[PDB]
DNA sequence: TCGGATGTATATATCTGACACGTGCCTGGAGACTAGGGAGTAATCCCCTTGGCGGTTAAAACGCGGGGGACAGCGCGTACGTGCGTTTAAGCGGTGCTAGAGCTGTCTACGACCAATTGAGCGGCCTCGGCACCGGGATTCTCGA
DNA sequence: TCGAGAATCCCGGTGCCGAGGCCGCTCAATTGGTCGTAGACAGCTCTAGCACCGCTTAAACGCACGTACGCGCTGTCCCCCGCGTTTTAACCGCCAAGGGGATTACTCCCTAGTCTCCAGGCACGTGTCAGATATATACATCCGA
């Protein structure tokens, strides 16, 4: 008799507070709030990647189209910040 | 002789009370009175759940509020401090809306 | 049950507070018909985007989600309840 | 009471109305007197179309009054 | 035999999780085909930008002497910076309120 | 010489056009103004479908969804005169065959 | 075994615009796993009937200025004239067009 | 004595006239000219299409037309027949887009 | 390269004209040549980022389309 | 320029309801292997962009007289803010009930996939008529008296 | 009130280029057949949305009074507007050079699909302390004299 499964975005975004303010809790609707805004973020990135994938005349997304879409989506000093973050990401995890 | 404030301040002193608070302004029953009342006309025998109407009486507040921001700056560029109507048609014709 | 003449449940304290709320100092006499106008039109079409989404759903209680797609499709759409 | 209309044939047609006919109702009558099938003929009066969801009592057609037909393809 | 196994997010060193995203972009109707690289650059972009808004926020709430964040403080954090206001133009945040401010012609003489 | 084909609504808008004023021709920049018109127009419509799909967790696209889609997007008296037509075209497409 | 002679898609609902082209473009624009048997002919109904109308109202427009043929100009006063239409494309320019003349009442001479 | 019109009268004559029409208002070369100079600073030996040019200029003049009349209506709102760079500021304000 | 001052008085005064004004004061001109520059680059910025994607010299007719329509100020008739 | 009265911020006790954390487990993510087509790379063709030279002529820049519009100052009366006594209905706390949303089975009708083929649609050519241009006269306005 | 000049529009002759139509052909939409599963229908269960009843008290209402601001009127001064004369560079036509966009063929390797295994994240239950209330008090601020 017990429900469904709901899924959410809590435990990442707990873990990042924990990371940088160790001793700050959160309430409730802040935590919709988050969850909302990381879901339209992604929706956002990955519609316009989708769209540019397909001016190109190709059929797959890489890195590349994520690069861009960021370029193209965020202002200058967080797209520029971004972009570190996800190069060095991917070489990361690349290397290993 | 009793203790009267000059025209003005309890104005300024209500600006500062209802710009450090949060809370909802426009009472709820009469708000959820008219919900049912408007929607009434395209589809008979709907019910509601209090989530939506909580979520159309946030939106409509805070439209309600930019729109009435926009309409102050209106009537203040043309030397004035009272609000008058065609501030807000002004306002609204220039935001794009008919 | 029928109702009528539920637009003048906004009253004019209520919209003296959203005006001062809103930075204002002084107010005419005649904006608050002019007010309940624009607020009537507003829920007016949300309204009837709402109950759009919902009918093609073969349902019959408005949700909170048709409510928070119905204000994303006119672009200002809202955070703290879902989706 | 009676409209008159100039069809796009040159030739003028009366119809017997009243002024709370609808317009499904003159559009019957123009079936059963030509035939032209309700889909296809559109009337102006006063340079303004008339809607099949309407009264011609709306439209403010009085005596002696008289409608422009127009006809457009509209194959099935 | 196997050897045991070890999350892409742990090999990425990241705190989101990296199949999730490779799921819902393959699964939400994007494109044809699907790289092996996308999905770490979203969750690095996505923990950096949830990163940059906890901070701010978290700084607005410990200025009010609390130890709980409340949808006010998030609207205070994004409100008063440029960039992450320009990025949240259109949207209204419940139980937000406003900025206090006041025009200088309305003040007393 | 190797030349790509191209595809465009050029001759349908054409037939239209011949089909309304007996007597009247077109420019090329109208012509490509149309065009974009209607690609802009289909884009949307098909667009909202999609998303409207996939909100009800389903993975087919049907009439109904164009239907609800074309009630959204469009205006009044447009949208009704649209919903005539295209449920018009459809009964008459099922009743051939 | 005798194949019979083909009819389009098109010639059975009475209409125009390509049901097949619609069609194709619908499967492979990655809009939904699978494309049901009655979209296509809806979609280009309901296109036909807008390029019908926009088309209409702009030879209309042609017609009153005393020429034979359709120009950018014609299309802009068709569209601006009419509330639906101006509407729909509210945030959109097209080339060529101008602006409808309109000068504001009370710079005009007085007396 | 020299036939003289009365200040105001020419500026009905050319509003009529220049909205009657539908050309372009900007000479061509010193809108190339400008363009460059700006795309030169996101990356260097750039090369142009000239449709990709006239797109441009269609779309600056509509903005600037549309941006006029707004600001027209700004300054005949405050009992005034001169335009003024505040009205400019206040329509930019309300319409979103100056911060 | 001062060529911002391309755009003569002249000009600015017919496309006032076209937009309905009657009478304009002495330094609309500075105002409007900041409003056009700034217009113009964001539009231009765009294009080259689409440019520098697709791999390519010349930016195209197309990709100015696609960045004026990203903006929500959507273009007709050049080749969309 | 001082001084009385009012509203707000500061400090202390207290008790509740939401936040933080431990368990069970089950479904979704990870490890290992294949196969097949999407994309990168090298080579070729030729189209369209950049550059320069001469004229010629319309558009831009400069200067001047002056009339009309922007702006400051003042008087008036009326509408709006503040405070008080009275009346109304929102809000809280329970109690009953049932329509309807959500989940589970199943079973069929509908849509994807593949081979043969044929007629719809696109590229190249050409030809003539609808529109642009120049010259002329009738008309409709403005601004002095 | 009236009349002399400028600007605009209607009409006629004429020449040019692009819009409409005709062939030829290659690729994609048709026709015919098969197979797997997506969803439509029927039944069951439990929740939450609707209706009601009573009491308390905070908020809405109506009224009197005083004053500060919205608005019309007058005067001044100066700064855009219309017009003539001189300068200049935009535009049009032509001629050259070559870089980079657009196809075409070939090959290696990256991702989809399948199977097996196991642990990470979610629903459930429980404790306790952060903070919302209530009370009392000190200080900042406003309006008169």
């Amino acid at each position: 008799r017990r429900k469904t499964r709901k899924e959410s975005y809590a435990i990442y975004v707990y873990k990042v507070l924990k990371q940088v303010h160790p001793d700050t809790g959160i309430s409730s609707k802040a935590m919709s709030i988050m969850n909302s805004f990381v879901n339209d973020v992604f929706e956002r990135i990955a519609g316009e990647a989708s769209r540019l994938a397909h001016y190109n005349k190709r059929s797959t997304i890489t890195s590349r189209e994520i690069q861009t879409a960021v370029r193209l989506l965020l202002p200058g000093e967080l797209a520029k910040h971004a972009v570190s973050e996800g190069t060095k990401a991917v070489t990361c995890y690349t290397s290993a | 002789k009793p203790h009267r404030y000059r025209p003005g301040t309890v104005a300024l002193r209500e600006i500062r009370r209802y710009q450090k608070s949060t809370e909802l302004l426009i009472r709820k029953l009469p708000f959820q009175r008219l919900v049912r009342e408007i929607a009434q006309d395209f589809k008979t025998d709907l019910r509601f759940q209090s989530s939506a109407v909580m979520a159309l009486q946030e939106a409509s507040e805070a439209y309600l509020v930019a729109l009435f921001e926009d309409t102050n700056l209106c009537a203040i560029h043309a030397k004035r401090v009272t609000i008058m109507p065609k501030d807000i048609q002004l306002a609204r014709r220039i935001r794009g809306e008919r | 049950k029928v109702l009528r003449d539920n637009i003048q449940g906004i009253t004019k304290p209520a919209i003296r507070r959203l005006a001062r709320r809103g930075g204002v100092k002084r107010i005419s006499g005649l904006i608050y018909e002019e007010t309940r106008g624009v607020l009537k039109v507003f829920l007016e079409n949300v309204i009837r985007d709402a109950v759009t989404y919902t009918e093609h759903a073969k349902r019959k209680t408005v949700t909170a989600m048709d409510v928070v797609y119905a204000l994303k499709r006119q672009g200002r759409t809202l955070y703290g309840f879902g989706g | 009471m009676q409209i008159f209309v100039k069809t796009l044939t040159g030739k003028t047609i009366t119809l017997e109305v009243e002024p709370s006919d609808t317009i499904e109702n003159v559009k019957a009558k123009i079936q059963d007197k030509e035939g032209i099938p309700p889909d296809q003929q559109r009337l102006i009066f006063a340079g303004k179309q008339l809607e099949d969801g309407r009264t011609l009592s709306d439209y403010n057609i009085q005596k002696e009054s008289t409608l422009h037909l127009v006809l457009r393809l509209r194959g099935c | 035999t196997r050897a045991k196994a070890k999350t892409r997010s742990s090999r990425a060193g990241l705190q989101f999780p990296v199949g999730r995203v490779h799921r819902l972009l393959r699964k939400g109707n994007y494109a044809e085909r699907v790289g092996a690289g996308a999905p770490v650059y979203l969750a690095a972009v996505l923990e950096y930008l949830t990163a940059e808004i906890l901070e701010l926020a978290g700084n607005a709430a410990r200025d009010n002497k609390k130890t709980r964040i409340i949808p006010r403080h998030l609207q205070l954090a994004v409100r008063n910076d440029e960039e992450l206001n320009k990025l949240l133009g259109r949207v209204t945040i419940a139980q937000g309120g406003v900025l206090p401010n006041i025009q200088s012609v309305l003040l007393p003489k």
